[PDB]
RNA sequence: CAAGACGGACCAGAGCGAAAGCAUUUGCCAAGAAUGUUUUCAUUAAUCAAGAACGAAAGUCGGAGGUUCGAAGACGAUCAGAUACCGUCGUAGUUCCGACCAUAAACGAUGCCGACCGGCGAUGCGGCGGCGUUAUUCCCAUGACCCGCCGGGCAGCUUCCGG
């Protein structure tokens, strides 16, 4: 029972179902949530601290660089791995595991990448929302030794190896579907999927498709065919001299490009809380605006803020009396 | 069992989609009711059921999810599950002044004002939540703080400058009790 | 002083045979007081009964309007007045960058009863279509509601009410219109909006009974 | 007194809230429409002209309505939501959601949500001025 | 720009160009030889036709006008000559 | 049931027109730009004193009509001095038909015609080239989409062209 940080994010107490609980110092040592830190020190101390034999973390390196997962790794994730492969080797034989993972095959369809399918509330033509399914809800449900991954990637060469890998869930997980990001020109995946330019060449040129990997060793790519995805319409527009100076914004043409520091205010960027027990006291319904400060007046914007208007291609005719900031 | 549906327009399913998680939990977990989204229809459906802590929880969920359709903050529309004297009277700006055309459209600008300055401080005084959709006019809050706020918005779009308005609107919260 | 509600009575109001559900419910009438009838003081209440709520499968943003046309001591005998869409429905298809195109038609029944057909239609938005704006252009629109007209007036004036209104529970003559104008412009959304009743024949006994069974 | 129904089934009423710019009306009748059971406006409780208009008048006319509905039997209500239309303000104010909220409160099964509000198709002439109204 | 061989443009580029302003005006157009199904005869039916061209010995329509290019009937054959 | 009005949402920096202007279906009537053309005439053209046609709203003469709104006007409220604001009512008007009137922030506060001087992709119409998807896998052309080009349009963005 291999914890990896995701499982004391999700506050999984599962220390009584196993009792191999084994961990690194450094995936816990990371962990900047304040109320798992408090849990850590109310938890009864089963758990042990090991760093596995270095040997083992390269074996698990020039596989994981085979499969394609090198990458969206961390460093402590190949901890991890290393960890769970070590206990594997100690506590069981190391015939069981294989190498040199099974090729991908590949299957198109017609569905929009952005289709909603497998998201809760959603349902096409009954798919509820009951009180008795929030604890339920968590990812794709289905001896002695296993894991706590939450990680798309960690499942993904756990599963590739044949490592037996279980969730919050006490049982062991069968299958595992999720999406990844493709480059469409250098054909580079990556399972980050928070992550808009691409690793290897560097451009804006991710796209979405599915994966799903079985408790087998297989590994199988679901495509879109859909002409939509793949058309170049709004990308050639003429862009602004670059500009500098402490308000400059330009279009934000690579990953690593330096922008200015624009923070909002502390003020602006809070937000109304209703539960707290110390709301009703308090004089507005609502968190007053922030109209007073430097940020407002150069109309600073939270960066998640105006999404659909980029997606908007910039050869098009917005109305007459706006302006895109 | 008896249950609402509430339509959803075409420039409200991304953010319905992202603030999904943000819809679904305070109604399910403080209101235990049941709620799926009809793709077919195209309708947020809040439904009752067993675990239903009282009657007019469900009346909640539903001006919850109408405000968030509308436009509004979804923590402000937490305050509509919690809160009982919030409601939501809505207007078109031609409702008041025949605007036709570029006029119109002056009139949404004097109501944003530059940056969003000029609505923000509405909202800071008459302690509500305007939101401006294509040419319609949502507010939010108590009674009579709703009824400032269309006082406000009213003298923005029959003529008067933001400076005038700002001044009326400071001294009728001041005469108020406020 | 005195109460007005007991010398009330208390009918069962029901829908004809063409739809599962029967009892649409309750219906006060004053009692007769000699000079007026309690039976002619309830001859011409209009339901508006949505679709949901007279057979199970249907959706119900469809609304039929019934008329009570006699009394059987406690029941009152109702036949088809009208049908409308809900102003949600109607509301939430009118979206922006598009095409409506309506069409009406006024056609008569075999059997004498003449009414209005409204139907409206909207212009489908490609499966793989990158322009915003959908809009057909003034000849296709009207080629379109020729069709439209010619569905509905051959798809009414051979048939009698019963068979109509029957086509008219799930929008056939719907189905019907976006088959029939995939070759001119592909339509989205259309229904018989509305179906009003302009001309009513003589009033006959042995016809009610054949609508209700 | 009322209609002679088991348990199970309701007796639907169709309620009119009809919330104008001066007060507020509760109009309980018959699923027709024809006959009415109970109709109590805002200005039948607050005995000031000021308060016809108010959420309070507006809650205290839900429980009058839904009083003498328990009175004469009727267990549940659709609901038909009305501002002024025509040339005026299409969108009921709080008057017609408070009503319907302490109605829906006061243990009445609730039907179906209608707004029948006139939208003309084309409108007559705005009782305002050009110069323009409302303050 | 600021460098370019007006003298001799690319026949892309000349064939890109409207009919007018190409550096020596040419027509889009030609003579085309049709060739009715039925019968042997050859027949030359101009591109952009405005006429309902009929054949001499069959009186059968050859080509529609339209806003440019003739629509050839289905069945006819037809090659464009010199 | 009737009367008179008005054609919302769809409706856009979309279209059409010389401008004022123009949005319910259908039919008739005569016009019109653009595009296409290896058609015809062959300088017939540009800009225009004088002179003419059209010209929002309001207004004025005759007839018809009056639903809504509503200058004047009547009231009610309001004050050291209020005679405008506000509410209810309401006349001419607002609608039509025949005459007049010829003015607007009648605006791009920007004559018209011709030429040259950077880039870009959206859109409206017409034309051309081309894989594919669709008309429940359309049997052929054809419409709806998709990719590029050309021409005249309504606009836009970008630029240290030069002013
Ligand atoms: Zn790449």
């Amino acid at each position: 029972v291999v914890a990896d940080a995701g499982a004391f994010l999700r506050h999984a107490a599962l220390q009584d179902i196993g009792k191999n609980i084994y961990t690194i110092r450094e995936v816990v040592t990371e962990i900047r949530d304040k109320a798992t830190r408090r849990r850590l020190a109310v938890l009864p101390y089963e758990l042990r601290f090991k760093e596995p034999l270095p040997e083992y973390v390269r074996l698990v390196t020039e596989f994981s660089k085979k499969t394609g997962d090198y990458p969206s790794l961390s460093a402590t994730d190949i901890q991890v791995l290393a960890l769970t492969y070590q206990l594997e080797a100690e506590f069981v034989g190391v015939s069981h595991l294989k190498q040199e993972p099974q090729k991908v095959k590949v299957s198109s369809s017609i569905q929009h990448p952005e289709t909603p399918l497998h998201i809760s509330g959603f349902h096409l033509p009954g798919g509820w929302i009951t009180p008795s399914n929030i604890k339920q809800i968590q990812q794709e449900l289905e001896v002695r030794v296993g894991c706590l991954t939450t990680d798309f990637a960690m499942q993904n060469v756990l599963l590739q190896m044949g490592l037996h890998v279980l969730a919050v869930n006490g049982m062991l997980i069968r299958e595992a579907r999720s999406y990844i990001l493709r480059c469409h020109g250098c054909f580079k995946t990556t399972s980050d999927m928070s992550r808009v330019f691409c690793s290897h060449c560097g451009n804006k040129t991710l796209k979405k498709v599915s994966v799903t990997v079985s408790d087998d060793g297989t590994l199988h790519m679901h495509f879109s065919r859909n002409p939509k995805v793949l058309n170049p319409r709004g990308l050639r527009y003429s862009l602004p001299t670059p500009k500098g100076g402490k308000y400059a914004i330009n279009p934000h043409l690579t990953e690593d490009q330096r922008f200015p520091q624009l923070r909002l205010s502390q003020k602006a960027r809070q937000k109304t809380n209703v539960f707290a027990p110390d709301y009703i006291a308090g004089v507005s319904p609502f968190v007053e605006n922030d109209i007073s400060s430097r940020s407002a007046t150069l109309q600073v914007r939270d960066s998640t803020l105006g999404a659909g208007r980029r997606r908007l291609n910039p050869n098009a005719s917005r109305k007459k009396f706006v302006k895109k900031r | 069992e008896e249950t609402r549906k509430i339509p959803v327009p075409a420039n409200r399913y991304t953010p319905l989609k992202e603030n999904w998680m943000k819809i679904f939990t305070p109604i399910v977990e403080h209101l235990g009711l049941q709620i799926r989204f009809n793709l077919k229809s195209r309708n947020v459906e809040i439904r009752t059921c067993k675990e239903t802590k009282d009657v007019s929880a469900l009346t909640k969920a539903a001006d919850f999810v109408k405000a968030f359709i509308l436009g509004f903050q979804v923590e402000d529309a937490l305050a509509l599950i919690r809160l009982d004297d919030l409601f939501l009277e809505s207007f078109e700006i031609t409702d008041v002044k025949p605007l036709k055309g570029d006029h119109l459209s002056r009139a949404i600008g004097r109501i944003a004002g530059k940056g969003g300055k000029t609505k923000f401080t509405i909202e800071n005084v008459t302690r509500t939540r305007i939101v401006l959709a294509d040419v319609k006019v949502h507010i939010l809050g108590s009674f009579q703080n709703i009824k400032m706020a269309r006082t406000a918005i009213c003298n923005l779009i029959l003529g008067n400058p933001p400076s005038k308005v700002y001044g009326n609107i400071r001294a009728v919260a001041s005469r108020s009790a406020d | 002083v005195v109460d007005p509600f007991s010398k009330k009575d208390w009918y069962d109001v029901k829908a004809p045979a063409m739809f599962n559900i029967r009892n649409i419910g309750k219906t006060l009438v004053t009692r007769t007081q000699g000079t007026k009838i309690a039976s002619d003081g309830l001859k011409g209440r209009v339901f508006e009964v949505s679709l949901a709520d007279l057979q199970n499968d249907e959706v119900a943003f469809r609304k039929f309007k019934l008329i009570t046309e006699d009394v059987q001591g406690k029941n009152c005998l109702t036949n088809f007045h009208g049908m409308d869409l809900t102003r949600d429905k109607m509301c939430s298809m009118v979206k922006k960058w598009q095409t409506m195109i309506e069409a009406h038609v006024d056609v008569k029944t075999t059997d004498g009863y003449l009414l209005r057909l409204f139907c409206v239609g909207f212009t489908k938005k490609r499966n793989n279509q990158i322009r915003k704006t959908s809009y057909a252009q003034h000849q296709q629109v009207r080629q379109i509601r020729k069709k439209m007209m010619e569905i509905m007036t051959r798809e009414v004036q051979t048939n009698d009410l019963k068979e109509v209104v029957n086509k008219l529970i799930p929008d056939s003559i719907g189905k019907d219109i976006e088959k029939a104008c995939q070759s001119i412009y592909p339509l989205h959304d259309v229904f018989v909006r509305k179906v009003k009743m302009l001309k009513k024949p003589k009033f006959e006994l042995g016809k009610l009974m054949e609508l209700h069974g | 007194l009322g209609p002679q129904v088991a348990e199970g089934e309701n007796v639907f009423g169709v309620c009119h809230i009809f919330a104008s710019f001066n007060d507020t009306f509760v109009h309980v009748t018959d699923l027709s429409g024809k006959e009415t059971i109970c109709r109590v406006t805002g200005g039948m409780k607050v005995k000031a002209d000021r308060d016809e208009s108010s959420p309070y008048a507006a809650m205290l006319a839900a429980q009058d309505v839904a009083q003498r509905c328990k009175e004469l039997g009727i267990t549940a209500l659709h609901i038909k939501l009305r501002a002024t239309g025509g040339n005026r303000t299409k969108t009921p104010g709080p008057g017609a959601q408070s009503a319907l909220r302490a109605l829906a409160r006061s243990g009445m099964k609730i039907g179906r949500i209608e707004d029948v509000t006139p939208i003309p198709s084309d409108s007559t002439r705005r009782k305002g001025g050009r110069r323009g109204r409302r303050l | 720009p600021l460098a370019k061989d007006l003298l001799h443009p690319s026949p892309e580029e000349e064939k890109r160009k409207h009919k007018k302003k190409r550096l020596v005006q040419s027509p889009n157009s030609y003579f085309m030889d049709v060739k009715c199904p039925g019968c042997y005869k050859i027949t030359t039916v101009f591109s952009h036709a405005q006429t309902v061209v009929l054949c001499v010995g069959c009186s059968t329509v050859l080509c529609q006008p339209t806003g440019g290019k003739a629509r050839l009937t289905e069945g006819c054959s037809f090659r464009r000559k010199q």
